[PDB]
RNA sequence: GUUUGACCUCAAAUCAGGUAGGAGUACCGCUGAACUUAAGCAUAUCAAUAAGCGGAGGAAAAGAAACCAACCGGGAUUGCCUUAGUAACGGCGAGUGAAGCGGCAAAAGCUCAUCUGGUACCUUCGGUGCCCGAGAGGG
RNA sequence: GUUCUUUGUAAAGUGCCUUCGAAGAGUCGAGUUGUUUGGGAAUGCAGCUCUAAGUGGGUGGUAAAUUCCAUCUAAAGCUAA
RNA sequence: UUGACAUUGUGAAGAGACAUAGAGGGUGUAGAAUAAGUGGGAGCUUCGGCGCCAGUGAAAUACCACUACCUUUAUAGUUUCUUUACUUAUUCAACGGAGCUGGAAUUCAUUUUCCAAAGGUCCCAUUCGGGGCUGAUCCGUU
């Protein structure tokens, strides 16, 4: 988790930001489920890992339900 | 009980929501705002209920928020005490929801309410701010290690039996 | 202290990290001008064909003097010593056998090749030998000792499947340098053959000699 | 939006810890209460709005609880006198939806009022619940307002079970166009052609 | 440690007010056969038929596009017409079997996400008098 | 055809300026099991399991890069003839 | 009948691996040995070491990245499988701890177990009559 590094919240950002790229080209395909995993396995498979596994368990809660209102917001303007 | 992935909990000794409940009362019923005009300034504004107070953190006008700690659904007051934080704007957490409305001087209970613009007072409800962050300064590492329960006598016991093996028998 | 000018976790454009350009005019640490370097992990196969090399020629120098010695025949000796250091015979195969090399790279002719073919033993190993593949022998061999020396540079996929070549000196201004790499990679990029697969561009990377490097995206 | 879409935003989630705890332990009630449950407030306010909900008088939220599986069909033990074809007990399915037998049994029991509407909101196991808008259509207070009014004409009677309602559409096929579709004007419409 | 008055959640009663259950021939939503056909038969067919059940109206049901499309244009939804025994299904056996369009009947676009009850007053589908509970922006 | 009578305010057209939400999640989509259909990798619906984004998204008769084309905003509703 | 998935939580590790950081070694012909396979490359530091030079060969052996493979470490992980422990969702069937004082035992001691409506007061009355509390017990459906 804390850190891993280096830089922080900024990578952070990019483990968020890479993710939306492995699941709309996870989507785009079509499953999700099953690609999700697909798309993580034909590929390297170490920072990418860890962010599908809570992607698909709690999901970070409380964070996306923050980061997706801002996001919808920052659209609505 | 519950397992639980975090909730919610914290602070309100009686005294530090009794200070925040007279001044929201006091936050009504200072009104005038006055009998003639068009233009027109305020002394009060409040406003009750979940959907005025959240949109009124987002326009940045709210002064202190009160949020009720029982309330139930959760979901529905989940949503203010990240956002209020975001926007810097101060929240109190008040025991029950009964309570918010008849301060608030609503019918019925009030999930949660705002002052929006004091009167006249402001260095009572900075000092109530400070207070506010005295009790809950924090920023959020939510918080439960698992928590729910409490235990019940044979399982305490059962740890205390637990404590004895540890020392000598396993 | 080298180390904490880069950032591992970002990879920067062309201008911004020096690659060829300026940051790592900072990271050459060493009293001498040390050569900037390009490498590339390529995706390619371990046929023939799709082995990447060719040769491009650099708009600005890598900045270092080639001794060439080149043998050939008739009016092209002739052609030969208008630009080039030691014009030689098909006779002076003998002289090299024995023991003299003094010379960084050698060219040939095509009606040179029959007489060429007994200097590979000793030359192949070393890889000077003269090669189509290396555009080292062709009867227009003037144009080409001037593409030499202004500072045509060459590529050489390994069996590794890295391919690289020097580009410049760190010394040398960050516009000049920037110019270099980017013949280079649009050189590279083109060479690349069709049966490769996804992304003959893998990975890019520029590092002067000593210093640590920063990769290019 | 607004509040709401918070509320809405969880829902989306549900393994998915904040509504997940909830309801894990609304779970709990769902299963020692009845197959009737009237209750005064939508565990959907952002769902329910949308669903025409206002607060205003003959409106109930009513939460109703339909098993979970596939068919089973009588008479077993005598089993029939037919050809391969025919036969089936669990090997068929409803066609009809889990969501739209709720709505039935729910206005079965309130037979006063007529459903507008369905929104599902519990899985746990065995049990699927629904939580069902009934309103009232006879009362002036829905009549007066004309966002409502539609509901009270004699023709909507017993809806749920017509399939005039907005699940009763979905299940029909309808949704809306063209080819995917062609009979689903009716069932009965293509009128063996 | 201990109670009392009050806040809201669940429950039960009660009388009031309001409505439903049932019915009329067929028309009009689901679950769901068989003989029969293929000269047998098991997919297929009969057939999404009949039946059973639920339930509404004077018509019902469907409706203004997350449509059509194979172009460049159309522009809500039924029905009629014909597309067509075409496409498609299928022991690719027997059989099964459309749609878009074209144009007709007829046309229509909108709408969501102070209210009620009590008593009084009248010219009683209303409103007044009170009390009670609960597509968007600037000048 | 005749007759009574309230103020208005805000809506709306035309034209200038940025701009943009009231737009619906176990849904869209997937597998594995059905039944239905003319629907064929490509009808529609049920069930179990799993499961998006938020001006992003869906469609365009198998599935996969792109610019873009061409069209449309589900998971809501009403409605005369 | 039998395995898997949903129901769905807790964590002990035994065993398997995957971040970086610090180690070591890297089994093709000849070659003392360490030429695995890549850019580079004339030095980095000085009492020095390696290149320098030996010597062979296709290519030689400083040094700052790199990185296949054998192996092994730290920071603070995380991951499957078990099992194997543990209960809080859950299912099915239909009391717990303290308090006296009694008795048994330990420990010099601290310490640690085993077991099992009357009358009083108050409040009306102040008058009969009544009520509250106490009446061995304090705390927190199986």
């Amino acid at each position: 988790p804390k850190i891993s590094y280096k830089k922080g919240a900024a990578s952070n950002r990019t483990k968020f930001v890479r993710s939306l790229v492995r699941e709309i080209a996870g989507l785009s395909p079509y499953e999700r489920r099953l690609i999700d995993l697909i798309r993580n396995s034909g590929e390297k498979r170490a920072r990418k890992v860890a962010k599908k596994r809570l992607g698909s368990f709690t999901r970070a809660k409380a964070k996306v339900e923050e980061m997706n209102n801002i996001i919808a917001a920052s659209r609505r303007h | 009980a519950a397992e639980t992935f975090k909730l919610f909990n914290k602070y309100r000794p009686e005294t530090a929501a009794e200070k925040k409940e007279r001044l929201t009362k006091e936050a009504a019923a200072v009104a005038e705002g006055k009998s003639k005009q068009d233009a027109s300034p305020k002394p009060y504004a409040v406003k009750y209920g979940l959907n005025h107070v959240v949109a009124l953190i987002e326009n940045k006008k709210a002064k202190l928020v009160l949020i009720a700690n029982d309330v139930d659904p959760i979901e529905l007051v989940v949503f203010l005490p990240a956002l209020c934080k975001k926007m810097g704007v101060p929240y109190a957490i008040v025991k029950g929801k009964a309570r918010l409305g008849t301060l608030v001087n609503q019918k019925t209970s009030a999930v949660a309410a705002l002052t929006e613009v004091r009167a006249e007072d402001e260095a009572a409800l900075a000092k109530l701010v400070s207070t506010i962050d005295a009790n809950f300064a924090d920023k959020y590492d939510e918080v439960k290690k698992h928590w729910g329960g409490g235990i019940l006598g044979n399982k305490a016991q059962a740890k205390m039996d637990k404590r004895a093996k540890n020392s000598d028998s396993a | 202290m080298s180390k904490i000018t880069s950032s591992q976790v970002r990879e920067h454009v062309k201008e911004l990290l020096k690659y060829s350009n300026e940051t790592k005019k900072r990271n050459f640490l060493e009293t001498v001008e040390l050569q900037v370097g390009l490498k590339n992990y390529d995706p390619q196969r371990d046929k023939r064909f799709s082995g990447s090399l060719k040769l491009p020629n650099c708009p600005r120098p890598n900045m270092s003097i080639c001794i060439f010695g080149d043998a050939f025949d008739v009016d092209r000796a002739k052609s030969c010593g208008v630009d080039a250091m030691s014009v030689d015979d098909l006779k002076k195969l003998n002289k090299n056998k024995k023991l003299i090399k003094k010379l960084s790279k050698k060219y040939n002719a095509f009606i040179a090749s029959e007489v060429l073919i007994k200097q590979v033993p000793r030359l192949l190993g070393p890889q000077l030998s003269k090669a189509g593949k290396f555009p080292t022998p062709v009867s227009h061999n003037d144009d080409l000792y001037g593409k030499v020396t202004d500072v045509r540079s060459t590529i050489k996929f390994q069996l590794k499947k890295v391919l690289c070549l020097a580009v410049a000196v760190g010394n040398v201004e960050m516009e000049e340098d920037v110019l270099v790499n980017q013949i280079l990679m649009s050189v590279n990029f083109f060479v690349s053959l069709l049966k490769k697969n996804w992304q003959n561009v893998g990975s890019l990377v520029v590092k002067s000699s000593m210093g640590p490097a920063f990769r290019l995206y | 939006m607004g509040a709401y879409k918070y509320l809405e935003e969880l829902q989306r989630k549900k393994q998915s810890d904040v509504l997940r705890f909830l309801q894990r332990v609304r779970v709990w009630e769902y299963r020692q209460k009845n197959v009737i449950h009237r209750a005064a407030r939508p565990t959907r306010p952002d769902k329910a709005r949308r669903l025409g909900y206002k607060a205003k008088q003959g409106f109930v939220i009513y939460r109703v609880r339909v098993r979970r599986g596939n068919r089973k069909r009588p008479v077993p033990k005598g089993a029939t006198y037919g050809k391969p074809t025919n036969q089936g007990v669990n090997e068929l399915k409803y066609q009809r939806s889990l969501r739209a037998t709720a709505e039935e049994r729910v206005g079965r029991r309130a037979a006063n009022l007529r459903v507008l509407n369905s929104y599902w909101v519990n899985q746990d196991s065995t049990y699927k619940y629904f939580e069902v808008i009934l309103v009232d259509p006879q009362h002036k207070a829905i009549r007066r307002d004309a966002r409502y009014n539609w509901i009270c004409d004699p023709v909507h009677k017993h809806r749920e079970a017509r399939g005039l309602t907005a699940t009763g559409k979905k299940s029909r096929g309808i949704n809306k166009g063209h080819k995917f579709n062609n009979t689903k004007a009716g069932r009965r419409k293509t009128w063996k052609r």
